[PDB]
């Protein structure tokens, strides 16, 4: 998280981590969707350019941190993965279209002050909360800079035109992606960064007052370039193939 | 299946208790 | 960097 602040104790809930096992590396963010459902973005996992294929044995879910790098004994709760389901349409050939994954955990972690799920968004809360201008929020222990924190990382960024976004990048834009920052003449800055994939992009309902998980952190040239914005899975959009898996696979 | 639970992005430490974090009001002016 | 995990996590 580039141009962020430091989170309070218990501010993301259902912020996960990406844990590798030998060696010992933050990998990406995640997001807890309920006690044994974990969404994260395919490119974490799935990669074939850089040479990326993370299996379930590969790899171990931390969720209820602040810390990045301390072991948080009675806080943290250290989950297995029994299956990973990636989008069978993600394309990671041309433009990362559907960067999307689920992960069902070995056993359901309990909530406790620290571990607690965030909604999905419905069509009244994606057609009230998903219009240019309004801000949503990125967590994560990612760069910087385009370095690492000691602590939980913090940034609210506004959701941005589809054109203006279509005109910063030479990438393909979908309908599966949005994106998100400040623009030039606005100067505020921040973005998400190497490290913050994964990662949800939340906003809160002025109506019930709950969190949605809006987007998921996937794509960005640089981080925090003027001129330039942060991409993101569009999770309304992909949410029929989330409750198909979940609904399938218990 | 379907709306999540009951439960859903309602923290224990913030709306439970009816407490703010301290960017959140940045976020709710917004809309 | 990283605080060593227990064990039982490792296997
Ligand atoms: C790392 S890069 O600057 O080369 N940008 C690529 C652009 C791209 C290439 C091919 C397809 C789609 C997008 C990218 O973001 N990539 C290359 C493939 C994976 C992804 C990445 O690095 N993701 C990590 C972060 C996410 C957050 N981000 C941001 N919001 N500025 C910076 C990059």
């Amino acid at each position: 998280i580039v141009e962020g602040s430091d989170a309070e104790i218990g501010m993301s809930p259902w912020q996960v981590m990406l844990f590798r096992k030998s060696p010992q590396e933050l990998l990406c963010g995640a997001s807890l969707i309920s006690d044994r459902w974990v969404l994260t973005a395919a490119h974490c996992l799935l990669y074939p350019p850089w040479d990326k294929n993370f299996t379930e044995n590969d790899l171990l879910v931390r969720i209820g941190k602040h810390s990045r790098t301390r072991y948080e004994r009675n806080i943290e709760k250290i989950s297995m993965l029994e299956k990973i389901y990636i989008h069978p349409r993600y394309n990671w050939r041309e433009n990362l279209d559907r960067d999307i994954a689920l992960m069902k955990l070995k056993k359901p972690v309990a909530f406790s002050d620290y571990i607690h799920p965030v909604c999905l968004p419905d069509r009244e809360t994606a057609a009230s909360l998903l219009q240019a201008g309004y801000k949503g929020r990125v967590t994560g222990w990612g760069n910087l800079k385009e370095g690492q924190p000691s602590v939980l990382q913090v940034v609210n960024l506004p959701i941005v035109e589809r054109p203006v976004c279509k005109d910063s990048t030479r990438i393909r834009i979908t309908d599966n992606m949005f994106c998100a920052g400040y623009k030039p003449d606005e100067g505020k800055r921040g973005d998400a960064c190497e490290g913050d994939s994964g990662g949800p992009f939340v906003m809160k309902s002025p109506f019930n007052n709950r969190w949605y998980q809006m987007g998921i952190v996937s794509w960005g040239e640089g981080c925090d370039r003027d001129g330039k914005y942060g991409f993101y899975t569009h999770v309304f959009r992909l949410k029929k193939w989330i409750q198909k898996v979940i609904d399938q696979f218990g | 299946f379907g709306s999540g639970e009951a439960d859903c992005g309602l923290r224990p430490l913030f709306e439970k208790k009816s407490l703010e974090d301290k960017t959140e009001r940045e976020l709710l002016e917004s809309y | 960097d990283f605080e060593e995990i227990p064990e039982e996590y490792l296997q």
